[PDB]
């Protein structure tokens, strides 16, 4: 019959681009995921002040310099598990992981919130000299994601690093600057009454001030994204507890 | 029910799979001369768009979603092959469907079926919804909005094109370089809604 | 009554006097050759042969049976050919008084003849071309027949002569037309006048219907689209009331009826009026001592829908009830087109002239503009009564579909009905000839 | 290894999954029964056939050999048939070949018909009466330096009927033929020496089918005259191959054997009393000569004709002599031979120069009505183009030049 | 000196056929009375802009600093030079001197770059170079802010000429707006030299906002002139004394402008009705609905009305004819979309303060689909033997 | 021969002439990097299918031709993806979806049907290298143009020193969004009708 010769050739065919297929996507899963972890570690490298140029050269310095953590927003204490594979964006995804914030708390309009976030502490030998915070908010177009290395002390911020902004690229796309960036560093995040004091000033920032930093020209409305921002993961739903703690002593 | 409304307005406006994201451009610039055959395109690819992105919704979150089988087996290198397979096989038996039974929905709209059974209109809209992730009712809601909204973008191309009876073009411009710069004057024109999050 | 409210009323000047007074001695006539539409002729005459009144010259090759017959006798002096040898006049001095008769019926049984007397009679005379199809606006196949007779017992055309005074005068013959109408017309036949009484026939297939507004409410293509809409396969006929005379007198008498009542006006006229003349009279001596001095145009019928009476077209055309003259305009001026026109002339009103009401303006012929684009408007539609897109259609002429253009309507217009759309244009335009150019293509692909 | 096993399998059932449901899809929803083309309402023939195939190849293959010339590609245009109730839709080359008043009345391509549906055909009477021949040729004598006349001869005591300006077929098998067995005499071998043409040759490979038309009017029984000539590799291009079937016929000699194929034709002499005027040139001598033969012996008229022939040269003038007897016999025609440039061999005394222009000084400058005419034309593309032109400058209408182009 | 034959004389033509009379109006009469309907506002924008750059000077300097100042920007010691003054109380003259130095470069630049390619293309294809070109040079040159670089507006004026018009085959023969295509692409291409707080008072140093920006920031009560220190009135924004585009701030004037233009039969009421249905019909629907967070909720229909350029584009942009409707209903459906999409794009948007570009951009690619509608909708009028 | 690769370059360009191949021109051209990868992409899949298509054209039924096609084409498209993602990361994740629609794009499956179904295993690639080129001419024209204009750099290398670096040159906004790639598409088919007055199509 016709149908023999067809569901022959049917058959080997499925077979043989079968063999093909499922063999190369199988043997290249583990090179996937490491090229998929190189980014955020060179990232967080950058951040941290290591400088590291190849793969070889990141993930040995990596491997050396920064360790995971995670950490609990409620309360501000570190929880134990496997703080290097987490994924926060899928655990706020999640309900069952994450919380729905109401409009009077949700100053950055992120809408969802975890409830473990990771914590990246520099470190020295034994001595942690810097804690990397991620925070993120919301922009003109796009969810702005960034990278701040505090110091030990809890308020002097080290440095800043938006990697993934998405607005226009010469208006409120600045926020990747070098020297907007550079700016950052000296700066403290909290005043003596252990409130958030981080300020996005419009139009120029007093020079020598330690909470003025300069807004972006043109664009107040990506400016306004940052400020919200740091009030939201400066505040009591965010970073807060966890600052306080290291503020305190012991990080 | 304010969810479902958010995803139809998004689809059709703030997020055009014609003049947005670039899908189906050579269907949509090659049978953009008539509105009647335009309409009749638009109506084929909101019924195939339809039927296309819930089924592939199913099949996905039935096999090819990580673990769905068995725990520890990803299939996801597979959703392209099933994608497509999926696409030709609905449209092959709508079309003998529509040519069997309904001499005139065959005669309206399925003669334009052999033009779409592998359009990157489709297949981005499978993929797009294999990234965003949706639900069966979102499904359903985006495939008609974006079909939609498609039909949109190419009767208003046509009607374009057809008013252009009376324009005198260049002749190195005359047919298709023309209607690439009326596609890109449509697309500086609908860049209206950048900035609303819907 | 059917009201029109979208046209104009061109004031020119000049109107004529509404009395009819005998016209000067006319001494050569001429059958035009292009005014029929899609005639190719087969010449049964040649240059210097006595000729007697409706005696056949030429026939139409595409219309076969189709007889056009000399108005008076005399002898063919002239047989005008343009470029491509195509006809232009057949001139025939008049001499003598020799003619040809046919059957003569009592006023009684005019309305009962037969359909094939009727056609007969009316293909050996020559009163068969009075007639005009629409679509295409052709002389009728004489094998063919008709629902609707349109009878144009009303002229709203600029300078035009008044219907009333004529029907008046051979009421009799007004009568016997639409007796023989009624026998010929085998659905209707309908009289589209004014409000004013005309005389009227006893048959209930005679129906009289009242139109009341300006122009275009005079023309038998608006009277045929508010009364019997005409498209591919219903056709109607149309015949002007003074060949309905004619035709009343030839099937009374057994002669052919050539006398015409013309209106001889214009701005460059001296004492405008009425004028008794024969068809296709010679324009030039027409008009001869009865012109102002300077250089004008001679126009056979109105200023909107005429024909340049010039050379071998000096003569009086057929479907032509008036001749129109009015000075040739070359001037340049400085600033002409910035000026505030007092008096000036627009259907828009940027001008001055409209404040001014009940004025006449000293109109030449000069196009106040050169050819440009279309950028409408909105002119095109405060003259156009009919139910259609006026600048859809026309930007459809001009690109060329005709598929379109049929669509949208163009088969139920002719040359004069766009008049007034080629008045109120911007660019220029002439849409005439395109319309003409569409409802070729038409016939041809057919 | 777990994984590659579940991919493998997947991968298989989906695409076997697909493959089944598409194949159960076509069995049960497409039609696989008889369609019946009744090629005619009257009669009881009718054609059985499978929805997979084409209108013609199916009206072919059952015997009906419709009117086509080139075979292919609807470069033709003359497989025209009328459908009353058959494949409802119609394609661009149709559109661009015919026109919606041949679209009401049901004429349409039969190249291009989709037979899925029951077709009502209306076939003229002409298509049913085409027999296939065979033929010995009697001879294959020259008549000008490229002209060549072929004479056949039609077995079994009989006539093919046909009107005068109608035309056959003519097959041929794959063959392979040298220019210099062409059989040339020395009067015209002359340019074919100085041109060196018998370096060439032709190889075909598959049966080819092209049109020629009769040169005898259809009382001359018994014989097919034609008139072929050579279709050499144009001046631009020499080195492209020659033509196929001119050199094929080139090749026939005496006693040798070839088809034709059905009497057709659409340039006949219309029914009118009035003027006919005969433009011929090149090779358009066979269906002048049709046409006039016919008109003075069998119908025996009294219409002024007249006839004016364009040659090169005195040794390009064939078919004087049956033309002089015309000529004298009947004071109805009259024909006049116009040389473009002869040569001081040909003691010319005549006319010289070409065709269209000689025609219009000498008879339509003066003539009364040149409109009033009938004018058959056939010859090479610039004469009809000259000759065209000229009648459209003075007056005469489209329905008055009747044309056949060779292969238009 | 040929263009002075065509542009000085009257052609000085006859007809050739059917109407052997015609209409005193042509091409050139329509287009120099819309090229002059905008003179109030053109003279009363250059007015405002001195007057609001002299004053946001005074305000921030004093003294030593405005001779400093003005010794450096030319507009300013041109204006000092050729007889105005910089100081507080510098009457109408030094101000409309002030705003003719912004104005002037901007519409001559954009003048003869627009000429420059539109006689190129007129030469080419064996054309006469036709008037239509000056409504386009003027509308542009005034629809941007008084601080544009120059090769900006030699940019934009030629994508607004070679792509948006003279590629389709000149004036009457494309289907978009040509002088709101070259602002679009300045817009999107080059979006800080059009956009914010800098750009809009020409007065070196200075920042502050517009009220349509004002308004979505904190509503009614934020509507404050920080170089006076005076709350704005609607009396302000109808007469114009506010910030914005060179020729776009005076309502009244446009109004006096417009007024002519449309009863003359130019312009299209009844896409201005349209414009105005459209906009009071959204504008009361969001103030119906409200929103506490979004300021723009609350905004009346008689503040949209005076703000932003909204009536600019309707009274001179909207009413072009080669882009509108050309059926009746679709120049009524065309204006109600205009006025819709204007009020969304001002309300939803957050990127945008005004959307009248964008809004008629818009407009312009959906106006032949209303007019498809219309006209089938007559077709089968016409088969059923009605018309 | 060498014309067989060098035809479809200008003779008959994909983009240009046969509008296959759209989709991909206006999205994947903001980066001449991505450009190149595409062209490479598109070259090594067309090629591969076209050999293999014509390696079993006598043994596709029917029925399920375009179900066999896409297979071979989903198979070849799937490993240029999975190679894609594990040696060039970072292009993948800006190529995210159009590597997907790799299968869709009208080139690929047109020269299967048109060509490969009626030739031999060896021309089948050249055709499929050919057409690959003939694609890779406009997107890194395109390519080249949009990121020289809208960003000032080339293949990621400053040429232009940006303003806001300490330069001379303001970059142009819109070689970055949807317009632009259209009108660059129109202007090079103006240009390449000019020069090759053939290819005009006809009035009306
Ligand atoms: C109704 C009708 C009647 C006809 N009557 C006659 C008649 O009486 N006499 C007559 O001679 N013809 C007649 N013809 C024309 C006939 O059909 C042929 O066209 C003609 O005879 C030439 O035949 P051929 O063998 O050369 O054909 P072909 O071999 O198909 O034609 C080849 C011709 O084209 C040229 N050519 C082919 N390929 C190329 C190439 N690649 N580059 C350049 N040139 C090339 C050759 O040089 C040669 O001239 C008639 C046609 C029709 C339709
Ligand atoms: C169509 C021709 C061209 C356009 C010509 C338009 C002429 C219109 C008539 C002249 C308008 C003169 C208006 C003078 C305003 C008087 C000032 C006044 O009394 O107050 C205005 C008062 C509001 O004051 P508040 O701001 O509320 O003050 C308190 C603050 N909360 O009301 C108004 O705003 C009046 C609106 C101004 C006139 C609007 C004119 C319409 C514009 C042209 C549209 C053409 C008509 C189409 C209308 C379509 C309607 C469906
Ligand atoms: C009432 C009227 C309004 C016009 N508005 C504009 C406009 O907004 N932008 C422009 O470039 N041309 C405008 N023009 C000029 C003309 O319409 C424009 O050149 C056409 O678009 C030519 O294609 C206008 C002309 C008139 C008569
Ligand atoms: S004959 Fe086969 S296609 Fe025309
Ligand atoms: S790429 Fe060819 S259709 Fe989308
Ligand atoms: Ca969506």
């Amino acid at each position: 019959d016709s149908i023999k010769k067809t569901l022959f050739v049917v058959i080997a065919l499925s077979l043989v681009c079968s063999i093909i297929v499922s063999a190369a996507a199988v043997g290249l899963r583990d090179k996937q995921k490491e090229n998929a972890a190189l980014d955020k570690q060179s990232k967080i490298l950058q951040v941290a002040g290591i400088e590291a140029k190849g793969s070889k050269q990141i993930v040995e310095l990596f491997n050396k310099s920064i360790e995971p953590r995670l950490v609990d927003f409620n309360t501000g204490d570190f929880v134990e598990g496997d703080a290097a594979n987490y994924d926060q964006r899928k655990a706020a995804k999640e309900a069952s992981e994450s919380i729905k914030l109401t409009a009077e708390q949700d100053k950055a309009k992120i809408q969802r919130r975890a409830n473990v976030g990771v914590v990246y502490l520099v470190k020295d030998g034994d001595k942690t000299s810097k804690v990397i915070l991620p925070v993120h908010g919301n922009g003109l177009w796009s969810m702005m994601y960034a990278f701040v290395a505090v110091e030990t002390d809890g308020n002097t911020v080290s440095g800043l690093t938006y990697y993934e902004q998405g607005e226009t690229p010469g208006l409120g796309g600045e926020v990747e600057n070098p020297a907007w960036r550079a700016q950052w560093v000296g700066k403290k995040l909290f005043d003596e009454n252990h409130k958030p004091a981080i300020k996005i000033v419009k139009g120029g920032a007093p020079q020598g001030s330690e909470h003025g930093v300069d807004g972006l020209s043109g664009a107040t409305l990506t400016s306004n994204g940052v400020q919200n921002t740091f009030d939201f993961w400066l505040g009591d739903m965010g970073f807060g507890p966890f600052l306080t703690k290291v503020r305190d002593g012991g990080l | 029910m304010e969810h479902y409304i958010s995803l139809l307005v998004k689809s059709i406006f703030i997020e055009n799979m014609a003049l947005s994201f670039f899908l189906g451009m050579c269907t949509f610039l090659a049978v953009s001369k008539k509105v009647k055959t335009s309409f009749g395109l638009g109506i084929a690819v909101i019924v195939v768009l339809t039927i296309s992105v819930p089924v592939n919704n199913l099949v996905y979150n039935l096999v090819l979603k990580p673990d769905a089988l068995v725990e520890g087996v990803d299939l996801s290198f597979l959703n392209f092959i099933t994608f497509i397979g999926v696409i030709a096989a609905l449209v092959q038996i709508l079309e003998m469907i529509l040519d069997r039974f309904f001499p005139p929905l065959y005669n309206a709209l399925g003669i334009f079926l052999p033009l779409i059974t592998v359009n990157c209109a489709i297949f981005g809209g499978v993929s797009f919804m294999v990234q965003r992730d949706y639900s069966f009712a979102e499904s359903v809601v985006y495939g008609f909005g974006s079909g939609v909204g498609w039909m949109l973008a190419i009767v208003a191309l046509a009607g374009i094109r057809e008013k252009m009876k009376y324009s005198d073009v260049p002749p190195g411009l005359r047919g298709l370089g023309i209607t690439f710069i009326t596609a890109g004057l449509m697309a500086l024109g609908f860049m209206s809604f950048s900035g609303v999050q819907l | 009554m059917i009201t029109i409210k979208k046209g104009l009323d061109l004031p020119i000047a000049g109107t004529p006097s509404q009395v009819i007074s005998d016209g000067k001695a006319i001494k050569k006539v001429a059958l035009l050759g292009e005014e029929y539409v899609g005639m190719r002729p087969t010449m049964h005459v040649r240059v210097g042969d006595e000729v007697k009144k409706a005696q056949i010259l030429f026939e139409d090759k595409k219309n076969p049976g189709v007889k056009f017959t000399s108005p008076v006798s005399g002898k063919v002096v002239e047989i005008n050919r343009g470029a491509k040898r195509v006809l232009q006049s057949v001139v025939i001095e008049v001499a003598g008084d020799d003619q040809v008769t046919f059957d003569k019926f009592e006023a009684n049984q005019l309305a009962s003849l037969n359909r094939d007397a009727i056609k007969t009679q009316l293909v050996e005379s020559g009163l068969w071309t009075a007639f005009r199809t629409r679509p295409f606006s052709k002389v009728p196949a004489i094998d063919s027949t008709s629902e609707a007779i349109f009878v144009t017992a009303m002229d709203t055309n600029p300078l035009a002569a008044e219907p009333t005074v004529v029907i008046n005068e051979q009421s009799e013959a007004f009568v016997a037309g639409l007796d023989v109408l009624s026998a010929l017309t085998t659905g209707k036949v309908y009289v589209c006048k004014k409000g004013t009484s005309l005389p009227r026939s006893q048959q209930p297939n005679v129906e009289e219907h009242v139109f009341d507004g300006p122009h275009p409410a005079g023309l038998a293509g608006t009277h045929m689209h508010f009364l019997y809409p005409v498209s591919a396969d219903h056709v109607a006929w149309s015949i002007n009331y003074q060949d309905v005379i004619a035709v009343g007198q030839l099937f009374l008498t057994g002669e052919l009826y050539t006398q015409r009542v013309v209106s001889l006006a214009g701005p460059v006229v001296n004492k405008p009026r009425l004028v008794r003349t024969v068809m296709g009279a010679s324009l030039e001596q027409l008009v001869d001592s009865e012109i102002m001095p300077g250089e004008v145009r001679i126009i056979s019928g109105s200023v909107l829908s005429g024909t340049k009476a010039t050379g071998p077209h000096a003569y009086l055309g057929r479907y032509h009830l008036q001749v129109s003259v009015l000075r040739e305009g070359r001037d340049k001026e400085l600033f002409g087109w910035a000026m505030p026109g007092k008096n000036k002339f627009s259907v828009t009103r940027s001008f001055l002239g409209h404040l001014f009401k009940g004025q006449v303006y000293n109109m030449t012929t000069t196009t106040n503009g050169s050819d440009r684009s279309m950028v409408p408007i909105g002119n095109y539609e405060k003259v156009m009564p009919l139910d259609m897109e006026p600048t859809l259609l026309l930007r459809d002429l001009c690109a060329g579909d005709s598929d379109s253009a049929v669509r949208l309507g163009a088969l139920e217009l002719d040359e004069e009905d766009l008049a007034l759309c080629t008045f109120v244009c911007p660019g220029k335009y002439e849409y005439g000839q395109l319309l003409r150019e569409c409802l070729d293509k038409i016939e041809k692909e057919g | 290894m777990s994984t590659i096993i579940f991919g493998v399998v997947m991968f298989t059932l989906i695409i076997l999954a697909l493959v089944l449901v598409i194949l159960f899809a076509k069995s049960k929803l497409v039609p696989t029964g008889d369609i019946t083309i009744s090629i005619n309402g009257d009669p009881e023939k009718a054609i059985v056939t499978q929805p997979g195939g084409k209108l013609l190849t199916a009206l072919a293959g059952a015997g009906v050999f419709v009117s086509s010339a080139c075979g292919g590609g609807g470069s033709c245009g003359q497989c025209r048939v009328k459908i009353k109730s058959g494949g409802g839709d119609i394609l661009p080359t149709e559109l661009d070949h015919i026109s919606k008043g041949e679209a009401r009345e049901g004429e349409r391509l039969a190249c291009q018909v989709a037979v899925k549906a029951d077709m009502d055909l209306e076939l003229p009477e002409e298509i049913f009466g085409v027999k296939k021949w065979e033929c010995t040729v009697i001879s294959n004598d020259n008549k000008a330096t490229f002209i060549k006349e072929l004479k056949l001869a039609i077995p079994d005591g009989e006539s093919v009927p046909f009107r005068a300006g109608g035309y056959i077929q003519i097959e041929a098998p794959a063959h392979h033929v040298k220019y210099a067995d062409f059989d040339v005499p020395e009067k015209y071998r002359g340019d074919w020496d100085k041109f060196n043409l018998f370096r060439y040759e032709s190889k075909v490979d598959e049966p080819i089918i092209r049109a020629y038309s009769m040169a005898n009017y259809p009382e001359e029984f018994g014989i097919i005259m034609l008139n072929v000539r050579i279709a050499t590799p144009p001046p631009n291009n020499p080195n492209v191959p020659p033509g196929q079937m001119s050199s094929y016929i080139w090749s026939l000699k005496a006693g040798d054997k070839c088809t034709i194929s059905g009497p057709f034709g659409e340039f006949f002499a219309k029914d009118t009393d009035a003027e006919m005027v005969f433009i011929g040139g090149g090779a358009g001598m066979a269906p002048m000569r049709s046409h006039i033969f016919d008109q003075l012996k069998r119908l025996k008229s009294k219409r002024k004709m007249s006839y004016w022939y364009g040659a090169r040269s005195k040794r390009e003038m064939f078919y004087v002599e049956d033309f002089d007897g015309l000529a004298a016999e009947n004071d109805n025609f009259v024909w006049h031979c116009a040389l473009s440039d002869p040569q001081p061999e040909d003691n010319w005394t005549g006319y010289t120069g070409f065709i269209h222009n000689v025609l219009y000084e000498n008879y339509l400058k003066d003539h009364e009505a040149p409109e009033d005419c009938e004018y058959y034309m056939c010859g090479p593309p610039m004469m009809n183009a000259a000759v065209i032109n000229m009648l459209k400058n003075l007056g005469v209408e489209e329905e008055n030049i009747l044309l056949d182009d060779f292969g238009g | 000196y040929e263009a002075a034959a065509t542009l000085f004389y009257t052609p000085g033509l006859v007809t050739k056929r059917s109407s052997h009379v015609r209409d005193s109006v042509d091409l050139k009469r329509i287009m120099i009375m819309v090229w002059l309907a905008v003179f109030p506002a053109m003279f009363w924008g250059m007015y405002n802009a001195g007057g609001q750059a002299i004053a946001a000077l005074n305000h921030l300097y004093s003294g030593d600093q405005l001779a400093a100042i003005v010794a450096g920007n030319w507009h300013y010691w041109l204006t000092e030079m050729l007889g105005g003054t910089m100081s507080s109380d510098a009457g109408w003259g030094s101000k409309m001197l002030l705003g003719a130095t912004y104005f002037l470069p901007i519409y001559a630049t954009v003048f003869i770059v627009g000429g420059f390619w539109e006689v190129l293309f007129c030469m080419v294809r064996k054309h006469e170079v036709n008037e239509g070109f000056f409504v386009t040079s003027i509308l542009f040159a005034l629809i941007v802010p008084p601080t544009l670089p120059l090769w900006q507006a030699a940019l934009g004026i030629t994508f607004g000429v070679v792509v948006a018009k003279e590629v389709f085959g000149g004036t009457g023969r494309n289907f978009l707006n040509p002088a709101l295509a070259g602002r679009a692409f300045l817009f999107f291409a080059y979006p800080a030299q059009i956009s914010g707080d800098l750009v809009w008072t020409a007065a070196d140093g200075y920042s502050g906002a517009t009220a349509l920006s004002q308004w979505a920031q904190g509503g009614a009560g934020a509507l404050i002139n920080n170089a006076t220190g005076q709350t704005i009135t609607w009396m302000d924004a109808f007469i114009g004394n506010i910030p914005g585009s060179i020729g776009e701030v005076s309502t009244l004037a446009l109004m006096i402008g417009a007024a002519f233009i449309v009863y003359m039969g130019i312009a299209s009421w009844r896409i201005i009705g349209g414009v105005m249905i459209g906009m009071i019909l959204l504008s009361t629907l969001f103030n119906v609905i409200g929103s506490d967070t979004n300021a723009m909720f609350n905004m009346p229909w008689h503040w949209h009305l005076v703000l932003g350029g909204f009536a600019f584009g309707m009274f001179f942009m909207a009413t072009d004819p080669v882009s509108a409707s050309f059926t009746n209903s679709g120049k009524w459906a065309y204006g109600i979309l205009i006025g819709v999409m204007c009020v969304l794009i001002r309300v939803v948007n957050p990127a945008y303060p005004e959307g009248m570009m964008l809004a008629i951009l818009f407009a312009n690619l959906f106006a032949p689909l209303f007019d498809h509608v219309v006209v089938e909708r007559n077709i089968k009028r016409r088969l059923a033997r009605y018309g | 021969l060498k014309k067989s690769v060098l035809a479809p370059v200008l003779d008959n360009n994909p983009i240009a002439l046969q509008v296959l191949g759209v989709c991909s021109a206006l999205a994947v051209t903001t980066k001449l990097e991505t450009a190149f990868v595409m062209t490479l992409a598109v070259m090594f899949v067309t090629a591969l299918s076209n050999f293999f298509v014509s390696l079993i054209r006598n043994h596709i039924p029917n029925s399920v031709r375009i179900i066999v096609q896409m297979a071979i084409i989903a198979s070849l498209v799937i490993v240029v993806d999975q190679i894609l993602k594990a040696y060039l990361y970072d292009i993948s994740k800006q190529l995210s979806v159009f590597v997907g629609l790799i299968i869709t794009n009208c080139i690929v499956m047109g020269r299967a049907e048109a060509f490969a179904m009626k030739s031999e295993p060896i021309p089948s690639f050249i055709d499929g290298i050919g057409n690959g080129l003939g694609y890779g001419f406009v997107l890194m024209t395109v390519g080249f143009f949009r990121e020289l204009l809208g960003s000032g750099k080339l293949f990621g290398l400053e040429v232009l020193p940006l303003i806001s670096n300490g330069g001379w040159y303001q970059p142009n906004g819109l070689m970055l969004l949807a317009p632009s790639a259209f009108f660059l598409i129109g202007f090079m088919i103006w240009a390449i009708r000019t020069f090759k007055p053939e290819q005009v199509e006809a009035k009306e």
